C-alpha cells in the first residue's frame, strides 16, 4: 500500500550554516470512489465494505399477476 | 401393508451426491452428479451383492456440478455447473455436442423439456434464461425476475401450454407463461430461503420446500394456498411418485414419505446408524428420485454414496 497510499518529497534548502533538509510524506485518503485514482480497499487494516438489510412481513398469499 | 425394505448401497465418488435423475426410457440406467466434478453413468445389476457398477464417467468441470437432468429419449444428458457453463453430452462414449456460454455466476438449476426444444437455467446471476438446444439465447429474464439467487425451476407438463415454475431465495415462487414472458402469479410463503420446488405428473400443483422446512401447496391455474405440512427442519429436496399420489421429502436424518390421500406419513426411512458425534450424526440427504417403476427409489447423501430402498407388502 506504501506505493499507492502515500506519496513522498525530498527537498533541500541552504541556509548560511549548512544545509537543512525537508522531507514531507501526506497520505491519500479515497476510498468510496473517484477520482478513481488510488484503489477503493483500506490499505493497512483491509476492512470489509458492509451493506445491511433485513426486513420480512411474509405471510401465505395467492396474488394474482 | 406397503412399507420399505433398505435394498442396498451404491460406491463410486469422492464428491457430495449433488442429484440424482433416472429415464424412464432406460430404468436399467441411472445418472448422478457429484461435488468431484463428474456425472457417472451407472449399469445396474439387480444383484444384492452389489446394486451396481460405474460403466463410465464423464470428465470435464472446474467446479461442482450441482444438477443433472435425462433426455427424453435417454441419448442425451445435460448438465448445470458452478463453473457458470452448461454441457450437452452425447451419453454412448462421452463428446459433448456443445456447451453453453454465457453466466457470470454459478448455474445452479436446470431443466430439458419434453419437446427437447427448450432449455431453461437457474443462476446467481439472478436471472432465468431459456436456451436453444443449438446452444444460443432465445431469451433472458431480467424483468420481475428474483432480487436472490435463483434456487429451481421446472417445465410443468400441461395439455399443450406453455407454463414454467421458478422459485428463489427472496421468498416466493414465480409462475412464468411463454410468448409474453410475464408473471402468471406470485407466491408469498414460507419464512426463510427457498431450497426446491417441483411439480406434479399432472400438472396442476407445485409443492415448495426450503429452510422453513414446510411443505406448502399451491394451484398453478386456480392460484390458491391450499394448505402447509410441517416438514421438519430443512427440506432440500421434493419428488411426488410417478403411479402414486405420494411426495417424498428429504430431510437430514431420514426421508419421511407422505401418503397425500389422506395426509399422514407413511414412514420415515432410516439408514446405518452407526455411533458418531455430533453435528450430523448420519450425513443429510440432500437429493432424491424415484424409479419409474416406482418400486424403488434412490437418495444423494454427503458421504458420497447413493442409497437404494425398495417397496415391499
Amino acid at each position: 500500500p506504501v506505493n499507492y497510499y502515500v506519496d513522498t518529497a525530498v527537498r533541500h534548502v541552504l541556509l548560511r550554516q549548512g544545509v537543512l533538509g525537508i522531507k514531507v510524506k501526506i497520505m491519500l485518503p479515497w476510498d468510496p470512489s473517484g477520482k478513481i485514482g488510488p484503489k477503493k480497499p483500506l490499505p493497512d487494516h483491509v476492512s470489509i465494505v458492509e451493506p445491511k438489510d433485513e426486513i420480512l412481513p411474509t405471510t401465505p398469499i395467492s396474488e394474482q399477476k | 401393508t406397503e412399507q420399505m425394505t433398505l435394498r442396498g448401497t451404491l460406491k463410486g465418488h469422492n464428491g457430495w451426491v449433488t442429484q440424482i435423475a433416472t429415464t424412464p426410457q432406460f430404468p436399467d440406467m441411472i445418472l448422478s452428479a457429484s461435488r468431484d466434478k463428474t456425472i457417472i453413468m451407472w449399469k445396474l445389476t439387480r444383484d444384492e451383492t452389489n446394486y451396481g457398477i460405474p460403466q463410465r464417467a464423464l470428465r470435464g468441470h472446474s467446479h461442482f456440478v450441482s444438477d443433472v437432468v435425462i433426455s427424453s429419449d435417454g441419448q442425451f444428458a445435460l448438465s448445470g455447473s458452478w463453473d457458470g457453463t452448461l454441457r450437452l453430452w452425447d451419453l454412448t462414449t462421452g463428446t459433448t455436442t456443445r456447451r453453453f456460454v454465457g453466466h457470470t455466476k454459478d448455474v445452479l438449476s436446470v431443466a430439458f423439456s419434453s419437446d427437447n426444444r427448450q432449455i431453461v437455467s437457474g443462476s446467481r446471476d439472478k436471472t432465468i434464461k431459456l436456451w436453444n438446444t443449438l446452444g444460443v439465447c432465445k431469451y433472458t429474464v431480467q424483468d420481475e425476475s428474483h432480487s436472490e439467487w435463483v434456487s429451481c425451476v421446472r417445465f410443468s407438463p400441461n395439455s399443450s401450454n406453455p407454463i414454467i415454475v421458478s422459485c428463489g431465495w427472496d421468498k416466493l415462487v414465480k409462475v412464468w407463461n411463454l410468448a409474453n414472458c410475464k408473471l402468471k402469479t406470485n407466491h408469498i410463503g414460507h419464512t426463510g430461503y427457498l431450497n426446491t420446488v417441483t411439480v406434479s405428473p399432472d400438472g396442476s400443483l407445485c409443492a415448495s420446500g426450503g429452510k422453513d422446512g414446510q411443505a406448502m401447496l399451491w394451484d398453478l391455474n386456480e392460484g390458491k394456498h391450499l394448505y402447509t405440512l410441517d416438514g421438519g427442519d430443512i427440506i432440500n429436496a421434493l419428488c411426488f411418485s410417478p403411479n402414486r399420489y405420494w411426495l417424498c421429502a428429504a430431510t437430514g436424518p431420514s426421508i419421511k414419505i407422505w401418503d397425500l390421500e389422506g395426509k399422514i406419513i407413511v414412514d420415515e426411512l432410516k439408514q446405518e446408524v452407526i455411533s458418531t458425534s455430533s453435528k450430523a450424526e448420519p450425513p443429510q440427504c440432500t437429493s432424491l428420485a424415484w424409479s419409474a417403476d416406482g418400486q424403488t427409489l434412490f437418495a444423494g447423501y454427503t458421504d458420497n454414496l447413493v442409497r437404494v430402498w425398495q417397496v415391499t407388502i
